């Protein structure tokens, strides 16, 4: 998956 | 509310206890109770809230995603008939997480977001609202899914259009804010061009607002420029 | 209960999924569930209840032991006052972990060991009984402690009885509960020489039945073995 | 902390 914050 | 009788410093001091013994669900739940006082959110406490909730929705979707690849594998070809069991338990950790999304999203609009008038938290809020959504349009399949992914797409949008206005490029806020969009505009909305140019462009004009930051800011702000190259990377 | 309605098959099912999904007070849920059906269980289904159970105490002891270490770095000189904050989240960790330990033993009361006939299910039941009183004994300081620490004890020492009479020395139940025996007499009990007597009596029993054993007998034996090393290197 | 299974 992609990186999110 | 059960957290209605303990003092709100009292909530904050057991939501950073909480965190330290990574105990996420007891400290959402105590952030919860102190957004319900209904004061509004300094720095910290906003980021003591997202944490949280980060982590408690975080390991819903984890599970919901085991369980949704088990149910794929279920319904191929030649695969034995198993009867409703992981199609329910797929539903009871989607309804669970679809709870905690309705939670976060009531606090947001009961009342946070519209006493939030500082481009910091205002903005802070408005990414948490494209956010919750967002794991809402994860699980959708029904008539509203559209909407749920309007909902998301219109707060990340508010939430761009006050930070390129009010923020520096460099801005932490700012920073995530746009990392989370392009993810939205990569993996909900079937928009990777859209994903891959805002994640460059955001880059890029952080990279040119490095030179005005202490060293302190300067390893805030390129971590989460890191992670908008990791996307990058991935996606090309 | 709420899984009465719930089939015995299916809430086994169900277990199975939330182990892979890491829900593990799920998984608890519902093997307690199908604990209450009333029927033994299978080796299979003795595996499933108490890996959900370990997770779920072994979660609640980790965050207990942070918070207790927060407790007593703020009763130490010098320290400032908090308030009453920190000895009430460990109180509520401590009895939502007191409430799990009561829970378990419950169900080894009502009425697992008193239908458990072979060796290999006493014997598990039993070591149960000794691992969730040594999991209160942790905990207590009140007048009962010494009877807590007793009912562990007690449960162990009939678990060995059984095990040495009726199981190879190289069995993996018999030596996972001479490897939690000694644990107890060294961190509950105060009796390191007996902990480190059994775990190497154990150790060396297992050592000579090893030619006994098929390749995968062989494995699962030695493995258990190693952890009875490991532990007897921290002590020695 | 001692292994425990
Ligand atoms: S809780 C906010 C503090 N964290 C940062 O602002 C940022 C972030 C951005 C947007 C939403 C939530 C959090 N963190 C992701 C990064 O990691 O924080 C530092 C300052 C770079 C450590
Ligand atoms: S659930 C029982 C299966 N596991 C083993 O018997 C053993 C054990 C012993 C006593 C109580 C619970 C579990 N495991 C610790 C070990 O690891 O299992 C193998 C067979 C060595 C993998
Ligand atoms: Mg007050
Ligand atoms: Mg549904
Ligand atoms: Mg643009
Ligand atoms: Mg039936
Ligand atoms: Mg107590
Ligand atoms: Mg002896």
């Amino acid at each position: 998956f992609p990186a999110t914050v | 509310g059960a957290m209605g009788s303990m003092e709100r410093a009292s909530l904050i001091q057991k939501a950073k206890l909480a965190e330290q013994a990574e105990r996420y669900e007891d400290m959402a739940a105590f952030m919860k109770g102190a957004v319900e006082k209904g004061e509004e959110l300094s720095n910290e406490e906003r980021c003591l809230l997202s944490v949280a909730y980060k982590n408690v929705v975080g390991g819903q979707r984890a599970a919901w995603r085991v369980l949704s690849s088990i149910e794929q594998k279920s319904n191929e070809e030649g695969s034995e008939e198993k009867g409703p069991e992981v199609r329910e338990y797929r539903e009871k950790v989607e309804t669970e997480l679809q709870g905690v999304c309705d939670t976060v999203l009531g606090l947001l609009d009961s009342h946070l977001i519209k006493e939030a008038g500082d481009a910091e938290s205002r903005v802070f809020y408005l990414k948490m609202k494209g956010d919750y959504y967002r794991y809402l349009a994860e699980v959708a399949t029904g008539d509203d899914k559209k909407r749920i992914i309007d909902s998301a797409r219109s707060a990340y949008q508010e939430a761009m259009d006050i930070s390129k206005k009010e923020m520096p490029p460099t801005n932490p806020i700012r920073l995530g804010l746009a990392l989370n969009f392009s993810v939205f505009h990569y993996e909900i909305a079937n928009s990777p061009e859209e994903a891959i140019s805002l994640a460059k462009t955001t880059f890029d004009e952080a990279m040119a607002d490095l030179h005005t930051l202490s060293e302190d800011s300067y390893k805030d702000s390129t971590l989460i420029m890191q992670l908008l190259r990791d996307n990058l990377t991935l996606w090309t």
